[PDB]
């Protein structure tokens, strides 16, 4: 079962997939490999549910069907150095203009 | 070969005149049309006799008993009608197809009626009663055509399902199935005057006699068009011995039976020549066409 | 007489079929009859199937029955039934393209805005003319038969 | 394997090689594995990336393929931007 995901932090938006079994510290590995952050330095995040990294995906709640390419699941990233943790930020996504008169 | 000459139009009917046939005495031609109406009409002046109306809908074919006393008619109403030529009267309105009636014929002993349908039936009415005797519904699509043999044993039936059947009146049962090659739809039948064959015609622009006991096909009669409507064919036997059709190119076609030529082709109509009819003891041929004619005409010839 | 190539062939031998619709569309199926010209069947709702009564060497495509979008049958665009093996009918499996991101959008905008008002949108000519090219199987035979000759 | 889309926002997208190359115009653009769109915002380009992930996931795949659902507020600034693309 593929799970399709959105790592978001800031202004940066990894898209990635994995599988429902995969674990949370499989999913630091990916982000490791992208954003050159080991994963003892990285919080994962469903909504504002800290992730544990022995868990899989589907534990945590990321499903084939909540979870779809054309629709992904949000996973919040916020990274820690030391004994400082950096707040989970996610800045949002610019809005659309108001619907045309002729396309209602 | 024969020289047929227009000797009458007849031009009663308002809308596509879709049969004629001769009574069996000789007196009179019978026409039927998309107008709802029969007209009879004199058989050698043409002359007008009388309508004979009631069907609420279109007619596709007329029949007469053996004694030329009774007609039955075939109509898209669903229904078929027994008259009194004489009266004009309704005796009888035969029910049970449901859906349009396209052919009918009496026995020779004018006791039974059978008919065809779209709805892909073979009845067979009791004519005192006006009761379906029997439902034969083998074909698997609509019937063109219906006849009974010469002593009234066997009916022969039509289909665009590709096949001739011929049925054991007595008990329904069908002893043989004609399936040609690729059975293009059967668009007519009847048995020969002897009995021993079948002249069938197929939506290819062709006409066959068949051996329908041995399955064997003796003749192929072409040269005309014959691929949309279903239209008429007959022996003509009171001279030479001519096979009769109308064609889609609006002419009569007249073949030598044993040849195969064309021997004459008859102008006049404007119109698909859909029915033709031969007189019992004199060589005249009656024709009838589609909606842009809506005439009959009457043909003579010396042989 | 010269027929178009894409025309069912009048076999007359029967093919029991399942026109399984696994698309969210209405489903319009189409037989080209035996001159090449489409006629269009009864619908099937998302998410349905019906078991029909087909012949061998008959031609289908599917589209969707409100707005004539293309989809795929057996993940090609025409669907020829052949002969039932071991009284087993044969799937026809109806499912949605991937369509182009822009073939979406234009679907989209066209169930949104009425033909007339197309060129109120505050976009570039060509995209007009886009949207005013609406599918149709009269348009995909003619891509269908010019693909045919590679 | 990953290229960097940056929106007219500033928003950054992390996307597979693969997925990018989607878009011819993208694959231009990157004869840098970074590309910027001055006039595509994040909430059109992040759809746009879905885009990617479905046609990527869903292309040869003889499953049942889900709608590309598209919300009518972004459907024209979606089809400019797809246009834009060639995707």
């Amino acid at each position: 079962m593929d799970v399709f995901l959105m790592i978001r932090r800031h202004k940066t938006t990894i898209f990635t997939d994995a599988k429902e079994s995969s674990t949370v510290f499989e999913l630091k590995r990916i982000v490791e490999g992208i954003l050159k952050r080991p994963p003892d330095e990285q919080r994962l995040y469903k909504d504002d549910q800290l992730l544990d990294d022995g868990k899989t995906l589907g534990e945590c709640g990321f499903t084939s069907q909540t979870a779809r390419p054309q629709a992904p699941a949000t996973v919040g990233l916020a990274f820690r150095a030391d004994d400082t943790f950096e707040a989970l930020c996610i800045e949002p996504f610019s809005s659309p203009p108001e619907l045309p008169d002729v396309m209602k | 070969s024969p020289n047929y000459a227009l000797k009458f139009t007849l031009a009663g009917h308002t809308k596509a005149v879709s049969s004629v046939k001769f009574s069996p005495n000789g007196e009179w031609l019978a026409s039927s049309s998309a107008d709802k109406l029969i007209k009879i009409w004199g058989a050698y002046d043409g002359k007008f006799e009388k309508t004979i109306s009631g069907h609420k809908l279109g007619i596709s074919d007329v029949a007469w008993s053996s004694d030329s006393n009774l007609l039955v008619s075939a109509s898209d109403d669903k229904t078929l009608k027994i008259w009194d030529v004489s009266s004009g009267k309704c005796l009888k309105t035969l029910k049970g197809h449901s859906n349009y009636v396209f052919c009918c014929n009496f026995n020779p002993q004018s006791n039974l009626i059978v008919s065809g349908s779209f709805d892909e039936s073979v009845r067979i009415w009791d004519v005192k009663t006006g009761k379906c005797l029997k439902t034969l519904p083998a074909h698997s699509d609509p019937v063109s055509a219906v006849h009974f043999n010469r002593d009234g044993s066997l009916i022969v039936s039509s289909s665009y399902d590709g096949l001739c059947r011929i049925w054991d009146t007595a008990s329904g049962q069908c002893l043989k199935t004609l399936i040609d090659d690729d059975n293009p739809p059967v668009s007519f039948v009847k048995f020969s005057p002897n009995g021993k064959y079948i002249l069938a015609a197929t939506l290819d622009n062709t006409l066959k006699l068949w051996d329908y006991s041995k399955g064997k096909c003796l003749k192929t009669y072409t040269g005309h068009k014959n691929e949309k409507y279903c239209i008429f064919a007959n022996f003509s036997v009171t001279g030479g011995k001519w096979i009769v059709s109308g064609s889609e190119d609006n002419l009569v076609y007249i073949w030598n039976l044993q040849t195969k030529e064309i021997v004459q082709k008859l102008q006049g109509h404007t119109d698909v020549v859909i029915s033709t009819a031969c007189h019992p003891t004199e060589n005249i041929i009656a024709s009838a066409a589609l909606e842009n004619d809506k005439t009959i005409k009457l043909w003579k010839s010396d042989c | 007489r010269p027929r178009p190539v894409l025309r069912s062939v009048n076999s007359r031998e029967p093919s029991q079929v399942i026109f399984c619709n696994r698309s969210p569309r209405v489903v319009l199926p189409v037989w080209l009859n035996f001159d090449g010209e489409p006629q269009p069947y009864p619908t099937l709702p998302p998410g349905t199937g019906r078991r029909i009564h087909s012949y061998r060497g008959h031609l289908w495509l599917f589209r969707d029955a409100g707005t004539h979008d293309g989809l795929l049958v057996n993940q090609t665009e025409l669907f020829v039934p052949s002969l039932n093996v071991d009284g087993q009918p044969i799937f026809a499996n109806i499912t949605l393209p991937v369509y182009t991101l822009k073939e979406r959008c234009l679907q989209v905008v066209r169930s949104l805005v009425k033909p007339e008002n197309y060129r109120r949108l505050d976009i570039v000519r060509s995209l007009y003319e886009d949207l005013e090219d609406h599918p149709n199987v009269q348009k995909d035979l003619e891509r269908l038969t010019q693909e045919r000759i590679a | 394997m990953y290229v960097k889309l940056i929106s007219s926002d500033g928003h950054e997208f992390i996307v597979k090689r693969e997925h990018a190359l989607t878009s011819g115009t993208i694959k231009a653009m990157l004869s840098t594995n970074e590309v910027n769109f001055r006039e595509i915002p994040s909430h059109v380009l992040s759809k746009v990336c879905m885009y990617f992930t479905y046609k990527v996931r869903y292309t040869n795949s003889s499953t049942e393929i889900p709608e590309f659902p598209i919300a009518p507020e972004i459907a024209l600034e979606l089809l400019m931007a797809a246009n834009f693309l060639d995707c």
